[PDB]
C-alpha cells in the first residue's frame, strides 16, 4: 500500500515495457491506447 | 489531460503451493488475470506492470494451508478519468436520448442529452430510425470530427 | 458479566496471549505446536 | 452407539445440534501439545466461517454488501457502515447513498463469535478486533 | 521488531517434538496440493509418508521462524537442524 | 472447513468499548417503531421486528438491505429511539457510586483537589510499568500551597517518564488495586473540599429508582424522578474533570445511560417451531415490550407539552419513565423486576463460554461402546466396516495415489473401501449416493483433469486453476483416528489409534494395553472416536500424540501400558525353567507372536 | 523450567547409570553423535563445570551462566555429582590402570555419553507445562 509521484512520460515508457515483458485482448486494448494516446 | 498514470504498488500475493519451486511463476499467474480489470484501491484499470522483486522474507505459509503469501511491489498503470480536466474521444453511437464514444478505443462514455443543451439539434436520416448526425447550433455534421473533446463529471458534459 | 463489565468500562487490550483467548477469536494456540510460525 | 459425519446446525451459534468434545477434551489436546489439533476439533470441525471485517473501524457488524452497483459484471464489493459518512459511492436496500467504508477484508472466526457480538451488542458494549 | 542474524543464534538446534510434526504435517499438505516431490518415490501413496522420506534423507524446503519471548525470531533451514 | 481458502488476515487484538449514540446510528439500517410483528398476510411488517432489511426471514425471503438469500447474507442490526435516556443496567452500580461521590455545588469530586490530583499522577506513572515510581510519588510532606504541592507532584511524573522512556501482571495487579482504594477514598468525603458546601446525597432502589431529599438547613447555611437531570450532572462532572476520569477509562458521555438501543438481525432471532404452539422468544418478547412502553412515553410526553395539572402529568410521566427504566432493566437483567435475558443467557452456566465456546459439538466423530481384542495389535483399534462407511476425510487427488481415488469412487459410498462423493476445485459437492456405477466411473474418470471452465471462473484472483479435486474417502487401515473417554483427566487418556478395519461385527476393538491408560473396564463404558479431518491434524496426531508414545504417564515415570492378568500369569508358566518345547512347537509359537506380514518391514 | 531436564517422560533412566554404562553401545547411537557433537559446544561448559565444582561460592552453576540446549558440557549440580560418585564409587563396569581403558571403554568417554544423555533429554521448548501440573494433581487426587 503505497503511491508515489509521476509523469506522463514515465506512464508511456511503462507502457512499452509492459508490450515487452509478459506477452491476447489485453494487449489488444494496450495497442489500441497506445495508437491513441500518440499522434 | 495527462490522464494516464503509473504508480508503483506493493500487494499481498498468496503464492499458491504448486509453484514452490520458482514463486515468479504463481505471481505472473495471477497478475496476468488483474491486467484490464479494475484494481479499485487505486480506484483504475490496471494496464502495465514490471519490475516483479518480492521483499525478501521469505514468503510465509498460512496456518493451515499449504499455499504461501508476500508483499510484492509491482508498478501498475492505471487509467484515471477522475473528472481532471477535457478528454477526447471517438463517437460510435449517436441518438437522441445520449451520445455514445470511444476513449482511447477502450473506456465508453455515455453524455446524455441531459448535461448537453438544447441548442444542438438532432436529425434523424431516412435510412436509419436512431442514428444520425447531431448537428451543433453552428450547424457543424460531427460524424466527420469523430474527435470529440469534453469535461468529465465522474458521464461527460456538453453544457458549459 | 462482571469480568466483562470491567473489561468493558475500562477498554483494555489482550494481544492474545493464553490458549483460552486464542481459541475464543478462532486461532491456533501458541502452545505447542502452535508456537513457532513456518515460512517457506 | 452413534456416528456424526454431517448434519443439522444449530438455530443461533450454527453447531452440530444436541458429540461432547471440550472443557476437559481441550486440557488434554492442549496438554499433549497439540494446537492444530485443538484448533481443528474445535473451530474447524465444529462451526467455521469466513466474515468480513471492517478494518479500519476495526468492526464486524458495522459492514455491509454492497447493493445494485451494476449489471452482473464484477462482484459486490462490501464496504463498511460505521466508517462510512460513483465507483466508490454505493447504495442501501432501501435506496439510502453512502461513501466511505473501504478497507474490509475477510477473517476466519467461529460462528459462536458472532452470536456473541450480536448479544453484545444488544447490550451497546462492543469489541473492536483489529486485523493486520 | 528484530530478524536475529545469522552468525548469533541461541535457540536449540534440535529439531523438538513439535517442530517435527509440524514441518512433516505442512509438507505433506503441501505434496498433497501438487507440489513439487524433491526425493524419488518407489510407490507410496499417502501424500503424507512421502514427506517422511523427504525428511529422511533432509531434503526439504521450509525453514522455520523461532519466535522468541522478546518479539524476535531465528530463521532456521530445516537442513540445519539436528 | 477447506483448505482453498486463502484468508490472509490475522486477527492481532480485540479492543473493548463502549459504542456511542453516534454510532448505533451510522451502523444501523432500519428503525423499528411498530409494535405490530406480523400482519394478515402473514408477512414481514415493513420497519418491524421482523424487517426483510433487518434480517430475510425463511421461506425463500431476500434480504432487502444486501439483496442476497440467507445463504449469503450475515444479518443487518437496527436501532429503536428513545429520547427518556435511561441508564446502562450494568454500570448503574458504578454510575451511581461516581454519582454519590459527585459534588453538585462543586461540580467536582468531594475528595480535596490534591487527592485526586495524586491519584492521576499515581494513574499516569503505572501506564508505563514503573511501581516503585509509582509509589515514591508519596515521599513529599506539605488553594495556592495545595496547587505547588501538585506541581511538584507532576514535575515529578513528568521527569520520571522522561527518565523511563529513553502490559503484564503486576502492573495490571496494582492498577485494580489502586483504583479500587480510589473509589473507596472518593466515597468517603461527604463534604466539599474545593466547594466546602454539603451537596445533596442521593438513595437508591434495588428495582432501579433514585434520588434523596433536598441540603439540611445547617448546612444550608454553608423519592424518583427523571433520568435525564441525573445524566446530565454526570456529563457536567465528566466535562468538568478531565484527565483523571480521562485514565480511569477523552470522553464518558454515553457510557453510563442508552438512548438508542440496537436489535440483532432474524438470525440470530428464530421461532422454534416445537410442535404446533408458535412463542417467537423471550428476547423479541422483551423488545417488543420495550417498544410498547417507548410508544407510550412518547404519546405521553407529546400529551404533557402540549398540556394540579403539573402535578398528575408529572406523575404519570415519571411512571411511564419508570416503567421504560425497569422495562430495559428486565430485558438485560434477569435477576430485577419480578424471563430470561442477555445476561442469564450467558451467566447461566449452561449457557456461553461453557458449553457452547470451550467445548462444542463436532463433526465427525463417531461413539460405541468398546470390546476387547488381543489379535490387533497396541496401537491399533478395530473398527466395523459400519464406521469405515461412516467416517470420511477430504483428500487432494494427485499423480501416483489417483489410482487409489479412482478406485475408491468406483467402489462409491455404499462398499468399502468406496469413497463419500466429490468436492470441486471451485468449491461444490457433487454428491455419490444418488448416482450408478456407470455415472461414478464416468464422473471418476474425468476427476484428475482442469474442469473449470475458465482460468479464474468467478472473478480476477486465480488460484481456482491450482486447486485439486478433493474425494472425501473411507478410513483405512492407515488412517489416525482419536480415541477417548470421558471423563478425561490426564493426558494419556485422550490418544490416537491406528484404525484397522475388521469386518463383521458391529463394536469397535482395542487391545488389552490400553486398559489400564483409558481406566475402562470393557463392561459396558463406551468411548468417543474422533477424526482429524485436515491432514496437519492427522500428522500431528500420528507423530506426537500416538499411543505407542504415551508408554510414560506425566505424573511420574513409572509407565502405564503394559499387559495383564492372563499374559503375565502364563509368561510365570512360559518363562520358567521346567518347560521344554519340541522343534514344531517353537517354530509355531515364535510365528504366532511374530506376525510379520499384517505388521511387515521384515 | 523445575531444573530442567524434563519432566518425568525423558528423565527415568538418568539415575540407572549402571544400566547406561552397562552397554552404552546402542545409545551413542541413539543420541547419533555424529550429529550432535557437530553443531553445540562441548568444551566450555564441560571446563566450567568443574570449576562450579570448586566448593566457594563466585561460580554460579553451569546451567545459569551456560544454557543447556546448545552448550554439551552444561548440566545440573546433583547430576554431576551423582555421576561422579558412581564413576569412583562402584565403576566396576568402567574400566579403571589408564592403559587398558583403551580397547573399548574411557571413563571420559562414559563421562560425555552422559553429558550428551542430558543435553539430548531437556524439556521440548513450546510445551505447555501449565495444564502438565494441572493434570498432575487432577488424576492423583480422583
Ligand atoms: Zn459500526
Ligand atoms: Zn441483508
Ligand atoms: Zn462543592
Amino acid at each position: 500500500r503505497k503511491s508515489e509521484k509521476l509523469d506522463k512520460d514515465a506512464s508511456s515508457k511503462f507502457l512499452n515495457r509492459y508490450i515487452q515483458t509478459i506477452e491476447e485482448s489485453v494487449l489488444s486494448q494496450l495497442n489500441r491506447v497506445l495508437m491513441y494516446l500518440k499522434g | 489531460d495527462l490522464s494516464l498514470y503509473k504508480q508503483t504498488v506493493d500487494l499481498y500475493l498468496s503464492i499458491a503451493p504448486g509453484h514452490s519451486r520458482d514463486p515468479l511463476n504463481a505471481i505472473q499467474e495471477h497478475m496476468d488475470s488483474m491486467i484490464l480489470s479494475k484494481l479499485p484501491r487505486i480506484n483504475g484499470i490496471v494496464l502495465a506492470y514490471d519490475n516483479i522483486r518480492f521483499l525478501e522474507k521469505s514468503a510465509k505459509v498460512m496456518y493451515d494451508s499449504p499455499f504461501s503469501f508476500i508483499w510484492v511491489r509491482v508498478d501498475v498503470l492505471v487509467f484515471s478519468p477522475k473528472k481532471g480536466d477535457c478528454l477526447e474521444g471517438k463517437i460510435n453511437l449517436v441518438s437522441p436520448s445520449h451520445i455514445g464514444l470511444l476513449i482511447l478505443g477502450i473506456f465508453n462514455a455515455s453524455i446524455p442529452r441531459k448535461s448537453i443543451p438544447k441548442d444542438w439539434i438532432f436529425i434523424e436520416p431516412d435510412t436509419t430510425e436512431e442514428q444520425g448526425r447531431w448537428k451543433t447550433n453552428d450547424g457543424n455534421i460531427l460524424e466527420p470530427g469523430k474527435d470529440l473533446e469534453f469535461v468529465v463529471d465522474g458521464q461527460g458534459t456538453l453544457a458549459n | 458479566c462482571h469480568f466483562l463489565t470491567e473489561a468493558a468500562l475500562r477498554g483494555d487490550v489482550d494481544d492474545l496471549s493464553n490458549p483460552s483467548s486464542r481459541l475464543v477469536v478462532g486461532r491456533v494456540g501458541n502452545f505447542g505446536t502452535g508456537s513457532f510460525d513456518i515460512f517457506t | 452407539f452413534q456416528v456424526r459425519t454431517t448434519g443439522p446446525i444449530h438455530n443461533l451459534t450454527r453447531q452440530p445440534v444436541k458429540i461432547r468434545f471440550g472443557e476437559m477434551e481441550r486440557d488434554a489436546v492442549i496438554g499433549h501439545g497439540t494446537s492444530f489439533l485443538m484448533q481443528d476439533r474445535l473451530m474447524n470441525c465444529s462451526d467455521y466461517a469466513q466474515s468480513w471485517v471492517c478494518r479500519d473501524c476495526g468492526s464486524i457488524i458495522s459492514i455491509m454488501s454492497t447493493i445494485s452497483m451494476n449489471g452482473v459484471g464484477s462482484a459486490s464489493e462490501v464496504r463498511c457502515r460505521s466508517c462510512a459518512k460513483t465507483s466508490d459511492i454505493w447504495q442501501d436496500g432501501s435506496g439510502k447513498k453512502f461513501v466511505g467504508g473501504t478497507n474490509t477484508t475477510l477473517i476466519a472466526l467461529p460462528s459462536v463469535f458472532n452470536y456473541l457480538t450480536a448479544e453484545l451488542t444488544a447490550m451497546n458494549i462492543k469489541m473492536m478486533l483489529e486485523v493486520k | 521488531g528484530k530478524a536475529v542474524a545469522k552468525e548469533d543464534r541461541t535457540t536449540t538446534p534440535y529439531m523438538t517434538k513439535y517442530e517435527r510434526a509440524r514441518i512433516l504435517g505442512t509438507r505433506a499438505l503441501q505434496i498433497s496440493m501438487n507440489a513439487p516431490v524433491l526425493v524419488d518415490l518407489e510407490g507410496e501413496t499417502d501424500p503424507l509418508q512421502i514427506a517422511m522420506k523427504e525428511l529422511a534423507q533432509k531434503k526439504i524446503p521450509l525453514l522455520v521462524r523461532r519466535y522468541l519471548p522478546d518479539g524476535s525470531y531465528e530463521d532456521w533451514s530445516v537442513a540445519e537442524l539436528i | 472447513m477447506n483448505i482453498a481458502q486463502p484468508v490472509s488476515s490475522e486477527i492481532k487484538s480485540v479492543k473493548f468499548g463502549i459504542y456511542d449514540v453516534d454510532d448505533v446510528e451510522k451502523i444501523s439500517v432500519k428503525q423499528i417503531v411498530n409494535p405490530v410483528l406480523l400482519d394478515n398476510l402473514n408477512h414481514p411488517t415493513n420497519g418491524g421486528l421482523y424487517d426483510l432489511a433487518l434480517g430475510p426471514y425463511l421461506k425463500n425471503s431476500v434480504c432487502a438491505t444486501c439483496h442476497l438469500d440467507e445463504r449469503y447474507c450475515p444479518g443487518h442490526f437496527g436501532h429503536i429511539v428513545l429520547p427518556i435516556p435511561a441508564y446502562h443496567p450494568l454500570f448503574f452500580s458504578q454510575m451511581y457510586n461516581l454519582l454519590r461521590s459527585t459534588c453538585l455545588y462543586c461540580h467536582h469530586f468531594k475528595l480535596s483537589k490534591v487527592k485526586v490530583h495524586l491519584f492521576f499522577c499515581r494513574l499516569k506513572l503505572l501506564d508505563y510499568g514503573l511501581l516503585n515510581e509509582s509509589e515514591m510519588v508519596e515521599n513529599v510532606s506539605l488553594a495556592k500551597d495545595a496547587a505547588t504541592l501538585m506541581r511538584i507532584r507532576d514535575e515529578f511524573v513528568a521527569k520520571s517518564i522522561a527518565d523511563s522512556r529513553q502490559l503484564t501482571t503486576l502492573l495490571l495487579h496494582e492498577r485494580k488495586k489502586v483504583v479500587r482504594a480510589f473509589y473507596h477514598a472518593i466515597s468517603s468525603r461527604k463534604q466539599c473540599d474545593n466547594c466546602q458546601s454539603f451537596s445533596p446525597n442521593f438513595r437508591k432502589e434495588g428495582f432501579a429508582k433514585i434520588f434523596e431529599i433536598p441540603l439540611s438547613g445547617k448546612n444550608l447555611q454553608f423519592k424518583y424522578m427523571t433520568s435525564t437531570e441525573v445524566r446530565n450532572h454526570l456529563r457536567r462532572l465528566f466535562v468538568k474533570e478531565n484527565v483523571v476520569l480521562s485514565r480511569l477509562y477523552p470522553a464518558s458521555a454515553d457510557m453510563f445511560f442508552l438512548q438508542n438501543i440496537a436489535v440483532p438481525p432474524t438470525r440470530f432471532r428464530p421461532a422454534s417451531k416445537m410442535g404446533d404452539e408458535v412463542h417467537e422468544n423471550i428476547q423479541n418478547e422483551l423488545l417488543t415490550r420495550i417498544l410498547q412502553s417507548s410508544i407510550q412515553i412518547a404519546s405521553l410526553s407529546k400529551d404533557s407539552t402540549v398540556e394540579e395539572r403539573r402535578s398528575r402529568a408529572f406523575e404519570l410521566l415519571i411512571n411511564a419513565f419508570v416503567q421504560l427504566q425497569h422495562d430495559v432493566n428486565s430485558l438485560i437483567d434477569s435477576n430485577r423486576n419480578p424471563p430470561p435475558g442477555i445476561k442469564q443467557i450467558l451467566e447461566k452456566k449452561e449457557g456461553l463460554f461453557r458449553k457452547h465456546m470451550m467445548g462444542k459439538r463436532v463433526n465427525y466423530a463417531a461413539r460405541s461402546v468398546i470390546s476387547p481384542d488381543p489379535n490387533i495389535e497396541t496401537n491399533e483399534i478395530g473398527v466395523p466396516p459400519v464406521f469405515a462407511t461412516k467416517l470420511t476425510y477430504p483428500e487432494p487427488v494427485t499423480l501416483y495415489n489417483f489410482n487409489e481415488m479412482r478406485n475408491a469412487v468406483i467402489n462409491g459410498p455404499h462398499k468399502w473401501p468406496g469413497a463419500s462423493h466429490i468436492q470441486n476445485e471451485d468449491g461444490t459437492l457433487i454428491s455419490l449416493m444418488p448416482l450408478t456405477i456407470e455415472q461414478r466411473t464416468a464422473l471418476a474418470n474425468q476427476l484428475l483433469t482442469p474442469q473449470s471452465n475458465l482460468i479464474s471462473s468467478p472473478y480476477s484472483y486465480s488460484r481456482l486453476i491450482n486447486t485439486n479435486k478433493k474425494v472425501y474417502r473411507h478410513v483405512r487401515n492407515g488412517d489416525m483416528l482419536i480415541l477417548n473417554r470421558q471423563p478425561t483427566l490426564h493426558k494419556p487418556s485422550m490418544m490416537a489409534h491406528k484404525a484397522r478395519i475388521l469386518p463383521g461385527e458391529k463394536t469397535i476393538r482395542m487391545h488389552y494395553a490400553n486398559c489400564n491408560s483409558y481406566n475402562a473396564d470393557f463392561d459396558g463404558d463406551e468411548m468417543n472416536m474422533h477424526f482429524p479431518q485436515s491432514t496437519n491434524a492427522r500428522s500431528e496426531a500420528q507423530f506426537i500424540a500416538n499411543t505407542d508414545s504415551q508408554y510414560l504417564v506425566p505424573t511420574s515415570g513409572d509407565p502405564l501400558r503394559g499387559l495383564i492378568q492372563d499374559h503375565v500369569v502364563m509368561g510365570v508358566w512360559l518363562t520358567c525353567k521346567d518347560t521344554f518345547y519340541t522343534r514344531d512347537e517353537y517354530q509355531q509359537l515364535l510365528f504366532q507372536a511374530l506376525k510379520p506380514d499384517e505388521t511387515g518391514m521384515y | 523450567y523445575g531444573e530442567d531436564s524434563l519432566d518425568v517422560t525423558k528423565q527415568k533412566h538418568l539415575t540407572q547409570f549402571e544400566f547406561s554404562a552397562k552397554n552404552y553401545k546402542s545409545l551413542i547411537q541413539k543420541y547419533k553423535v555424529k550429529s550432535v557433537l557437530s553443531a553445540v559446544d562441548s568444551e566450555t561448559a564441560s571446563s566450567y563445570a568443574k570449576k562450579a565444582l570448586k566448593k566457594p561460592y563466585k561460580y554460579d552453576p553451569v546451567l545459569d551462566k551456560y544454557p543447556p540446549s546448545r552448550y554439551l558440557g552444561s548440566v545440573s549440580e546433583k547430576f554431576q555429582r551423582a555421576v561422579d560418585e558412581y564413576t569412583q564409587k562402584n565403576p566396576d563396569k568402567l574400566i579403571a590402570e589408564s592403559k587398558l581403558d583403551d580397547s573399548l571403554l574411557n571413563e571420559s568417554k562414559f563421562k560425555a555419553l552422559m553429558q550428551l544423555r542430558y543435553q539430548q533429554s531437556l524439556v521440548d521448548p513450546g510445551e505447555s507445562v501449565g495444564v502438565l501440573a494441572s493434570q498432575s494433581i487432577g488424576e492423583p487426587s480422583t
